[PDB]
């Protein structure tokens, strides 16, 4: 009563009542796929296969080289030259996954790259320098490797993916990018800039210092055209370490819609007027990230304020409501709150918030 | 970042204009706010950022913005309107002011 | 809204005192607080600052670290303790305050001060 | 820290 072929080269057995059954992804990838009835009454799951593991093959040849130890740098350029092509959810998953042990990796080898002995001429000038050129060619890569994932036509594989999963990896490509960004700053030579940005990533990573009168820090200058976050002098003194401070902006274009509305703490009013009533995330998700801090509501003296413009902007969209999404690291879940951010002022094209936390 | 308030005294007729210039040492975007303390009594906001007045000032005063040397302009001195002028760099701390000017018939 | 302010008189130098800065109408947990003299015959001078949400505090380089700037904001009450007093601290003190939430708007534009408390050195 | 704007969709 309940088998049938799907178009993915996946057909199932007729549970005579919801029973397992799973048949492998089509011809070109590596994972499986369920499907049994919701009821056992004898009803198709309308949901339809769960395309969620099927992965392109690119997936065993970078395995292995994770495993040969080489230079992550070079792994991280190889990964993005294969995500131009279309993805996967496993894609997603495995890039994502990826990104994470690239990381540790390079820890590993910045920890090696130490001054062990006397310098006699320039080696540990050459060693530091071969750790910022590498370190900048990671992150480099990585705002490919996210310009590659977060593609506008790439969107089939983030749906397939779970709600559940899809709100947990686009949570590690946001943790994952501001590691890399933190690295950058502790890899900077002499306190610089560095501002890789692509079209749906924006990245600007600067190592600044505590010393005199200092100007305010805003992301990104006139590209984007709004969606500006800025910075006070103040806050920078504030979060100063030694004469150093380390900042990473960066701005999503492209993920927000991937990050689920759950739990969010939007204030309703008068306005609610429908019986299904729905939450949209209408504008791209701007992010900054000061001194080594991810997770730990950091006071700033003075506000932040960020001009994100609104991705639909008609008179459909009755009342705004300014959010940022907290996340526990051990479980990468996470969930909108309003805590701490309150609306300034709202329009058509674009709305100020303020908020008290970086 | 230091200020100067030049001149620092007047005596601007009813009705007339005065002009209280601001030479600012660095160059600091705007955040230069003019505050009007009457004798013996609590300085006053007049005009926020060298841009535009606080709601509730008379609109007779203007702020005004050169790059580098930030003025005011009372448009007639109202003979309610004689006291001191000052000049605050609201940009970043140190808060610092300035001399002080003196509007007084 | 009130921002009465008290604890003045005469203090021998190098001693100890306690301002208090009762404020009504409005709360100082999401209000700026700033504390501005004027020595008798010169000009308004910036003395200490607190945010009300990360307690950051800033003092003019006179004032480093012999007055420490306190908020209660349990009581409704500021306090500007002035440890080692100096001859050079006779003024007329008020406790001024500025918007927060609105900060960028109206930048550290000090909308409302007090009557003021005067302090002598002999 | 993430940062952006939550609105709706009446429909
Ligand atoms: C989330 O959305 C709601 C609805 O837009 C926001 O509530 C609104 O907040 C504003 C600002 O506080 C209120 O304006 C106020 O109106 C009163 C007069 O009614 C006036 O006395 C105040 O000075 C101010 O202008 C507005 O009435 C209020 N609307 C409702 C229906 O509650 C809320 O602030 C938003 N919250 C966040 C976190 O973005
Ligand atoms: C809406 O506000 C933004 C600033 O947040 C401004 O740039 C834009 O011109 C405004 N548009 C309208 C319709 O007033």
């Amino acid at each position: 009563s309940c088998e049938a072929v799907e178009a993915r080269e996946i057909m199932w057995f007729k549970t005579r009542q919801g029973q397992i059954a799973k048949q492998p992804c089509p011809a070109g990838t590596i994972g499986v796929s369920t499907y049994l009835c919701l009821a056992p009454d004898g009803i198709w799951d309308p949901q339809g296969p769960d395309l969620s593991n099927c992965s392109s093959p690119w997936v065993n040849h970078i395995t292995q080289k994770l495993k040969s130890g080489e230079t992550a740098a070079n792994i991280a350029r190889e990964l993005a030259e294969q995500t131009r092509n279309h993805l996967n959810a496993g894609d997603i998953t495995y890039s994502v996954r990826a990104m994470d042990q690239l990381v540790g990796l390079l820890d590993v080898q910045l920890r090696n790259l130490t001054p062990g002995g006397k310098d006699s001429a320039a080696r540990s000038l050459n060693k530091l320098q071969k750790r910022e050129r590498s370190c900048r060619a990671y992150v480099q890569a990585m705002v490919e490797t996210v310009n590659n994932l977060l593609q506008p036509q790439a969107l089939n594989a983030w749906r397939d993916l779970t709600t559940s999963d899809q709100l947990r990896a686009a949570t590690m490509l946001l943790h994952t990018v501001e590691e890399s960004a933190f690295v950058l700053a502790d890899n900077l030579l002499k306190t610089d800039i560095v501002r890789e940005n692509t079209d749906n990533i924006k990245l600007e990573v600067a190592r600044l210092s505590t010393e005199g009168n200092l100007e305010d820090l805003k992301f990104p200058e006139n590209m984007g055209h709004g969606s500006t976050i800025q910075l006070s002098a103040n806050t920078l003194k504030q979060n100063g370490r030694n004469g150093e401070i380390r900042v990473a902006f960066v701005l999503y274009n492209n993920l927000g819609p991937y990050l689920s509305t759950e739990n969010a703490s939007m204030k309703l009013g008068t306005e609610a007027l429908s019986t299904n009533h729905s939450v949209i995330v209408n504008s791209p998700v701007i992010t900054a990230a000061i001194n080594k801090e991810f997770s730990n509501k950091v006071y700033l003296a003075d506000p932040v304020v960020f001009t994100v413009k609104h991705i639909k902007q008609s008179e459909e969209n009755f009342n705004p409501n300014c959010s940022f999404w907290s996340y526990s690291k051990r479980t990468m879940t996470g969930y909108w709150s309003t805590q701490g951010c309150r609306l300034l002022t709202t329009n058509k094209t674009h709305t100020t918030c303020s908020c008290n936390h970086l | 970042i230091q200020m100067t308030q030049s001149p620092s005294s007047l005596s601007a007729s009813v009705g007339d204009r005065v002009t209280i210039t601001c030479r600012a040492s660095q160059s600091v975007s705007s955040a230069v706010a003019w505050y009007q303390q009457k004798p013996g009594k609590a300085p006053k906001l007049l005009i926020y950022s060298a841009s535009s007045l606080y709601s509730g000032v008379p609109s007779r005063f203007s702020g005004s913005r050169s790059g580098t040397d930030f003025t005011l302009t009372i448009s007639s001195l109202q003979p309610e309107d004689f006291a001191t002028y000052y000049c605050q760099q609201s940009g970043q701390y140190p808060l610092t002011f300035g001399q002080g000017t003196k509007v007084e018939i | 809204v009130q921002l009465v302010e008290s604890g003045g008189g005469l203090v021998q130098p190098g001693g100890s005192l306690r301002l208090s800065c009762a404020a009504s109408g409005f709360n100082i947990s999401s209000s700026y607080i700033h504390w501005v003299r004027q020595a008798p015959g010169k000009g308004l001078e910036w003395v200490a600052s607190i945010s009300p949400y990360s307690g950051y505090t800033s003092y003019a380089d006179s004032v480093k670290g012999r007055f420490t700037i306190s908020a209660d904001t349990s009581k409704n009450t500021a306090y500007l303790q002035m440890n080692s007093l100096r001859a050079e601290d006779t003024a007329v003190y008020y406790c001024a305050r500025h918007n927060y939430w609105q900060w960028w708007e109206y930048s550290y534009a000090l909308d409302y001060w007090g009557q003021g408390t005067l302090v002598t050195v002999s | 820290t993430n940062f952006a704007v939550l609105m709706a969709h009446v429909e």
